[PDB]
DNA sequence: CCAGATCGTGCGACACACCGGGCCAATTGGCTTGACAC
DNA sequence: GTGTCAAGCCAATTGGCCCGGTGTGTCGCACGATCTGG
């Protein structure tokens, strides 16, 4: 369009159009919904890179949970 | 060293937006964040006092703060607050 | 080059015979290139018919008054001048008015010969008092624009002839103006407003069409110098531009009998254009033919009005 | 059309002078603006507009139109 | 059935600007589309409701500043729907950009706009009002009911679920054969939600209906609620018999032997199952024959 | 003509559709306990 | 007394992932009726 400017990859996150509470389950909640949503987001690689760089162990980023991020970070 | 009206109105809008965003969270999470950063009274509090009021461990209180802090810094609730930073 | 914004013409009706046309949005300038041209062509380039001279009676040039009639010579001439007539004879044609007695002599009392007509019989031409008589003759002929009695004075002298000004042009008054109209794009795009007022005979729209045709001919006269010369291309002609939505569509049909669609699909027809034209012979000769199938490819084929054996646009398939 | 609508002569037939008309129209405009601002929240005494409006019309113009049409009355307190 | 509830919802007066913007965005996101033409964009919205088309038209014009068309060509294309298609041509690109459908200088947006999400709870109520107006169905799989709205994608379904959560309600996304929807199975939750949207008369009618009907003890469990469901499919066959009496009002158009016999067996044995009815034929015909015969009887009596 | 498209008819296949009933898994959320830095 | 990290365990979720009745409807197709048309 005529915006001619991009703030970054945040503006192009699919999860913005979806329940923000579904990415932080609670009391035995599931993860299939958010993980399925992430697999269509275009900036998934950028989201995962940002999550790894900031090394936060809460919520799910890039389509992976906290445990998956820990396992990936082990190497 | 005067009050620029644009900056004052911007700060007031930021305060309103922060209160609105913190409302979407649960009561416990919003309360712990408010009493940790002292939004209501401007008096920062230690983790142990927060646990005392909540009757939980200090480390457990530290756990809650991190969860909410990451929740706000997510690519689903950040864009409502990105501009003000 | 491409104009990139095709101007449009819109009419408004003020009275029975008064209109106001708006052309917009014209490129910067171009509100004066074709404003004075339209006004002058309207006012001086449309054929008409009018009275040229009159013969009130055997006695005249007593300008003080014509005996028997209340008014004077000048008022009578003006009333005659207001008359609107239509004629077909190239040569002048003479008609007579023979009202008698007291009363109000009007246009309906005239006795035009064949080939001429008077469009406002209700016009009042004079008033007769004291059992007066008014035996008048009117000569009518065709012309263009406004030509005065000067250029109509006759060297040959006749006792009763009196030449009068002739108003041939159907349009009586034309005015125009231009304004700025663009906000979205850059300003300085011209909007042209022309107010036209004619007489009872002709409507403003016909006058506008005739003037446009005459100007188109006049400027084609110069465009003929080198036909392969680039100009400003309007581009999307409205007629075919609109009809492209249904005439040259690749899809042969959307809703119709499946039997006929299947039969005609694998027989040498893909886009409705290939079928609209040369339909009868193609449907007859080849194995694919139907008696009542015509009803499905003749009447229901006209999505928005169409008959077969019609010339199809876009004969080149955009493969 | 624009800032010359409605005409001042027609408006002055509904009041005593320009000075009173100014305050009359200003008070009505403030009422309309307050009604718009608090329309979503709990109901309040404010009412109007009483005439057809546009997408984003100045409340003062609506107040002047209402005054001209004769849908308002001014008392003395 | 639903039409009355949708009418009550639409006739309701809405005041807060944010709610109106959210409702317009939701309706445009569910039952509307973009039709690229001449390198520009035009917006169409097909609604299967009486006046919600006027509501969307007025809201667009007032809060966004645009002029609509409201062509009443039926949406189904067969002219039977008699439902309204509102179009925006001039400036529709700006409406698309500032309603949330398309933003970020890129493709359209799959789910609900980011602005409707993350807003006051009233904003979520408006989002549900719009979504339930676009599509919807108030089904009764038995005596207790279940709402339904066929969202145009999993992202929209999940967004609606999340918006429901903020209203204290319980919602469940679901998908079948590639088309997905949102279902709230619990009847009490159904009433709770339908109260928020604005409808009350419809809420009262639904509450009285379900309350009176549901209180039919059948020991639950299998073969005790399952027999209750055979009887409920028999009540569905009673509705089919009502369709057969509609066919009788039409006279059935001098039907042949097979369909007449099938209808007679269904009516006389109003509780007998399709298999049981088929077992009653002189030449024993299977459940398939009765199924096809009722299918074709309904097709014939459609008029 | 009479033969395929469309549909009547009919038989079956099969995907649910319950409607509940239950064993186990993910993961994981919450809480604590200890340990290490002030 | 505070502010981090680093494990560790139990528990109610959802959820996977099934058993077990019929039952129903969408398709998936054979025969055949009827119709419209090569
Ligand atoms: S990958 Fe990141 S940005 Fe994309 S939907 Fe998932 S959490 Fe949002
Ligand atoms: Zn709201």
């Amino acid at each position: 369009e005529d915006a001619d400017e991009e703030l970054g990859w945040q503006e192009r996150a699919l999860c913005a159009q979806t329940d923000p509470e579904s990415f932080f389950p609670e009391k035995g909640g599931s993860t299939r919904e958010a993980k399925k949503v992430c697999l269509a987001c275009e900036v998934r690689s950028e989201c995962l890179e940002y999550a790894l760089q900031n090394d936060e162990r809460f919520g799910i980023w890039g389509g992976l949970s906290e445990r998956e991020r820990r396992r990936l970070k082990k190497a | 060293e005067a009050v620029v009206p644009a900056d004052a109105v911007s700060f007031t809008l930021l305060q309103e937006q922060l209160h609105s965003v913190l409302d979407t969270l649960s009561e416990r999470e919003a309360g712990v964040v408010s009493m940790r950063f002292g939004l209501t009274d401007g008096q920062p509090k230690t983790l142990d006092e927060i646990g005392k009021v909540y009757g939980v461990t200090r480390e457990r209180i530290r756990q809650i703060e991190s969860k909410t802090m990451s929740k706000l810094r997510h690519p689903s609730r950040s864009q409502v607050l990105r501009d003000y930073l | 080059m491409l104009i990139a914004q095709r101007p449009s013409l819109t009419e408004e009706v003020v009275d029975e015979f008064r209109s106001r046309f708006v052309i917009e949005p014209l490129e910067p300038g171009f509100g004066y290139t074709l404003g004075n041209s339209l006004r002058r062509t309207l006012l001086s380039s449309i054929p008409g018919a009018a009275v040229t001279s009159i013969r009130i009676d055997g006695v005249l040039h007593e300008f003080t008054t014509v005996p028997g009639v209340k008014e004077d010579v000048t008022d009578l001439i003006l009333n005659i001048k207001q008359l609107v007539v239509s004629s077909e004879h190239d040569e002048p044609v003479v008609m007579y008015l023979r009202k008698q007695g007291p009363g109000l002599v009007t246009a309906a009392d005239i006795a035009p010969p064949a080939g001429v007509e008077v469009h406002n019989p209700d016009l009042v031409l004079a008033t007769l008092n004291g059992k007066g008589k008014l035996e008048m003759e009117l000569t009518v002929e065709r012309g263009r624009g406004y030509v005065s009695a000067v250029q109509n004075k006759q060297v040959g002298q006749e006792i009763g002839r009196i030449p009068v000004d002739s108003i041939y042009s159907p349009v009586l008054k034309v005015t125009y103006k231009v304004e700025a109209t663009r906000v979205e794009q850059r300003t300085d795009f011209d909007k042209l407003i022309v107010d036209v007022e004619t007489k009872q005979a002709m409507r403003p729209r016909d006058a506008m069409a005739s003037a446009g045709k005459t100007l188109v001919e006049l400027f084609g006269l110069a465009r003929e110098l080198n036909i392969d010369a680039e100009g400003i291309d309007m581009g999307p002609s409205p007629t075919d531009a609109a009809l492209a939505a249904d005439l040259a569509l690749p899809i042969e049909e959307l809703e119709l009998t499946v039997r006929s669609y299947n039969c005609l699909k694998r027989e040498g027809i893909h886009s409705v254009g290939e079928l609209v034209a040369r339909s009868e012979a193609d449907l007859l000769d080849i194995r694919n033919f139907g008696a009542k199938s015509i009803d499905e490819v003749k009447a229901k084929l006209a999505g928005m009005g169409l008959a077969l054996k019609d010339s199809p646009p876009g004969f080149d398939p955009t493969a | 059309e624009g800032i010359i609508n409605p005409p001042i002569d027609e408006l002055l037939e509904a009041t005593d002078s320009k000075y009173s008309l100014v305050i009359y129209a200003a008070k009505r405009a403030r009422q309309i603006n307050a009604y718009y601002s608090q329309l979503g929240e709990g109901l309040l005494e404010y009412v109007g507009p009483l005439v057809d409006t546009h997408v984003h019309e100045k409340p003062l113009s609506i107040a002047l139109r209402e005054i001209n049409a004769g849908l308002l009355t001014s008392e003395a307190i | 059935m639903t039409a009355a509830v949708k009418d009550e919802i639409s006739r309701l007066p809405v005041t807060r600007t944010c709610c109106r913007k959210a409702e317009v965005s939701s309706i445009l996101r569910f039952a509307g589309g973009l039709h690229l033409v001449s390198g520009r964009i035009v917006i169409e919205a097909e609604l299967d409701t009486a006046m919600a088309a006027r509501r969307l038209k007025r809201d667009i014009l007032e809060i966004f500043g645009h002029s609509s068309e409201l062509i009443v060509m039926a949406p189904g294309g067969l002219r039977r729907g008699s439902r309204f298609v509102v179009r925006v041509v001039a400036g529709g690109d700006q409406l698309a950009r500032q309603t949330g459908l398309v933003d970020g200088r890129g493709r359209p947006i799959r789910g609900l706009p980011p602005q409707v999400v993350s807003g006051a709870t009233c904003d979520a109520e408006a989002a549900w009002r719009g979504a339930f107006l676009a599509h919807g169905s108030l089904t009764e799989p038995g005596r207790s009911s279940s709402l339904e709205v066929t969202c145009p994608g999993p992202e929209a379904a999940l967004a609606l679920v999340g918006a429901a959560r903020r209203l204290s309600i319980a919602a469940k996304a679901r998908e079948v054969r590639g088309v997905d929807r949102v279902v709230v199975r619990d009847g009490d939750a159904i009433g709770a939600l339908l109260t928020r949207l604005g409808a009350h008369e419809s809420v009262l009618a639904w509450e009285e209906r379900r309350m009176r009907r549901e209180v039919r003890a059948t020991a639950n469990r299998l073969a005790n609620f399952d027999d209750a469901n055979l009887r409920r499919s028999a009540r569905a066959a009673v509705a089919a018999g009502a369709r057969v009496q509609r066919a009788l009002e039409i006279l059935g158009e001098e039907v042949p032997e097979h369909l007449a016999a099938a209808g007679r067996l269904r009516m006389e044995h109003k509780q007998a199952s399709l298999e049981e009815l088929g077992a009653l034929a002189d030449p024993p015909l299977t459940k398939d024959a009765v199924a096809g015969r009722i299918r074709r009887l309904l097709a014939m009596a459609d008029k």
